[PDB]
């Protein structure tokens, strides 16, 4: 559940 | 460079985080870092481009409970994904309101859709709310780490696997304190055995898997919940189907006592087998091992079918099959990228999954198996603002390692570039624990590609699980060195082929991937212009002692034993720092500009690894001389204690990289 694919 | 004390009786003291000398050692390296990063004038420009390319809406893969569907959503730059629900295909919990975002790590909805159990980092603690009005239940459960919450089909509570305030398997009833939770299993004899668990889709059986180390092998205990005299209130009478660590086993489905299992038993690329609990010694192939492709996962869907996700030369292939016979019904290849997140269950008729790739930010596909089983229809599509993907392309090539073995690597680059050596290059890798490295989407990678003219390479080295258990075993324990060889051979191919040139190549990885990067710079520093190792394992003689690095002896070995110690000493990064100028026919070579990244609160890979390696490198290379040839800086970026946090780190690393490789902005 990563907030953003940085 | 600051002063670091070498205890001759050298840096054992850094293993204590809280002493002054360590905490001042931090501040000095923090102080040194910022001085260095201040010179990287492209940090700000990257940072803003990352933010602009990450700013797009993202939907998670939806899942069904009863009459409701659930998914994560992010409008683009929210600190943490928000959890939502709907009546067909509403905010339910928003973590951006707590500490302005930690995210949800656990999330689990009851079978009737009334309750949402979830977990937060209180500094993992599980809470439960009612979905109707979003009001909290009082129930608070502590001491959870990575265990999910597995709801019984009576909706009266759930299984989870906490540690003590020696992992345990517990059941929590709704509307009780955690101290009343039934103990179902623990083993004081084998404190290191850890647990995973699951309930069958029909609700009859609770499945408990026991594991030793990070190795892909497990036991299988089965508790029939329908034969308990007075349910789980008794205390347990597990049927020990598999009671050893010889193969991996994961249950995909069952019809009464007849179970379908995924296993690697006599099958390094995996397969589906069938066994009757009532006759446990008779196992029968249902979908045999492919001699070509890894069966990565399997999922029963639409009452009588199966979806198999195969990995075939590091691309996914999805197969639809009959559950009873095992017969192939359809096959859908997938473009370079990754599909995953398949959470549909046996009584679901619509299947969703997520596709991402280096040039594709995120598509949620939907395959309605009742109506149109043939075609994937798009449910959600994310779009990177201001980015035209048809100016770029990704391709795969296979490159020989030292020992001859093929190593598949992906290469992302601008279309029609001349292979003239003049392009900056970033190589990522991991190589360990049977982990498959898929070419997924990264916004910062796009900035690198567009605004640095970069070329990116993802190397599927040994240690990973890409060609099955043999691929894994060929890069662990005594064979770990191959992993480093694969990676080095990968750079060599990028050089020889003419994408980039020695010292115009950066390498980056995390955890084991950090080891990877540390090992390779020692052995072949002439190759790299920049190295970035995110909380790696750098002390291979001592790693096992701390927190939970003991469950990696499976893959690394251990200094305790002598045969193993001798594999380890050879590549352990801190014990292999050497002056490459002090070697014949190798004198204009120095170490690449290096950035060791690590938190203060990473109680997975404890930061002493990173610190001790820094200490050593600055010493041997820079301060141990009067006029060291090592001009390239050797610093750490330490994260004091979330999207914007994660962007800052990457912006730094990329700014540093651009300076290190003399890569100009475009
Ligand atoms: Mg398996």
């Amino acid at each position: 559940n990563a907030s953003a694919p940085v | 460079y600051p002063p670091v004390r070498r205890d001759e009786t050298p840096y054992r003291w850094l293993e204590d985080p809280n002493s002054e000398e360590t905490k001042e050692f931090v501040d000095n390296q923090e102080k040194l870092a910022n001085s260095v990063l201040e010179e990287c004038e492209l940090i700000d420009k990257f940072k803003q481009k990352i933010i602009d390319f990450v700013n797009f809406p993202r939907c998670g893969v939806p899942f069904r409970r009863a009459n409701k569907y659930f998914h994560f959503y992010n409008s683009g730059l929210q600190a943490q994904n928000v959890f939502q629900m709907q009546d067909d295909l509403e905010v339910l919990y928003d973590p951006n309101l707590r500490e302005g975002g930690s995210g949800l790590s656990l999330y689990s909805v009851s079978e009737d859709a009334k309750y949402f159990a979830f977990g937060i980092h209180s500094g993992v603690t599980i809470k439960i709310l009612k979905t109707e009005d979003r009001s909290y239940l009082p129930d608070t459960l502590e001491w959870v780490k990575f265990s999910p919450a597995i709801w019984t089909h009576d909706n009266k509570g759930f299984f989870y696997c906490p540690y003590p305030p020696n992992q345990e398997a517990r059941y929590h009833f709704l509307g009780t304190d955690q101290s009343e939770d039934i103990l179902l299993w623990r083993d004081l004899e084998n404190p290191a055995h850890h647990l995973k668990c699951q309930i069958t889709d029909d609700g009859k059986y609770f499945l408990l898997y026991i594991l030793d180390g990070c190795d892909d092998a497990n036991k299988v205990y089965c508790l029939d919940l329908t034969k308990l005299p007075n349910g789980l209130e008794s205390f347990a009478p597990f049927m020990k189907l598999i009671d050893s660590f010889d193969a991996s086993y994961t249950a995909i489905a069952n019809d009464g006592s007849v179970f379908t299992f995924q296993t690697n038993k006599d099958a390094p690329r995996k397969k589906l087998v069938r066994v009757d609990l009532n006759n446990p010694s008779v196992w029968t192939d249902l979908v045999p091992e492919s001699k070509k492709d890894l069966l990565e996962s399997a999922h029963a869907v639409n009452e009588n079918q199966l979806i198999l996700r195969y990995l075939s030369d590091v691309k996914h292939v999805l197969e639809i099959r009959d559950l009873e016979s095992g017969a192939l019904q359809h096959r859908l290849p997938i473009d370079i990228g990754s599909v995953d997140g398949i959470t549909a269950r046996r009584r679901d008729s619509v299947v969703f999954f997520k596709f991402t790739s280096i040039l594709t930010p995120g598509i949620v596909y939907q395959c309605d198996l009742k109506n149109d089983p043939t075609q994937l229809k798009i449910f959600r599509e994310s779009v990177v603002p201001d980015f035209d993907r048809s100016e770029f392309e990704v391709k795969q090539v296979f490159v020989p390692s030292k020992d001859g073995t093929k190593i598949p690597i992906f290469i992302a680059a601008r279309k029609g570039i001349s292979l003239d050596g003049s392009h900056p290059c970033e190589m990522h890798g991991f190589g360990g624990f049977g982990i498959n490295m898929m070419p997924t989407f990264s916004a910062s990678r796009i900035v690198f590609l567009k605004h640095l003219g970069g070329v990116f390479c993802l190397a599927n080295i040994r240690g990973g699980g890409e060609y099955g258990e043999e691929w894994h075993k060929a890069g662990f324990r005594d064979k770990k060195q191959n992993v480093f060889d694969d990676f080095i051979s990968a750079a060599e191919y990028l050089i020889s082929s003419g994408y980039t040139k020695a010292r115009r190549v950066a390498i980056e990885g995390g955890s084991n991937g950090g080891l990877l990067v540390a090992a390779c710079i020692n052995q072949r520093p002439d190759l790299f212009g920049c190295a970035e190792a995110n909380c790696g394992v750098m002390d291979m003689l001592r790693f096992h002692k701390f927190t939970l690095g003991y469950l990696w002896t499976g893959d690394y070995g251990c200094s305790d034993k002598e045969e193993e110690f001798k594999w380890l000493i050879k590549y352990s990064p801190i014990h292999n720092v050497r002056r490459p100028w002090e070697q014949p026919g190798n004198e204009e070579t120095q170490y690449p500009a290096t950035m060791i990244l690590t938190a203060d609160h990473d109680d997975r890979v404890v930061p002493l690894h990173s610190f001790k390696l820094l200490a050593t490198m600055q010493h041997v290379l820079c301060t141990s001389l009067e006029d060291s040839p090592q001009k390239n800086p050797i610093i750490a970026r330490i994260q004091r204690k979330a999207t914007m946090t994660q962007i800052a780190e990457v912006a730094d690393r990329y700014g540093f990289m651009a300076k290190a490789l003399e890569a100009p902005w475009i």
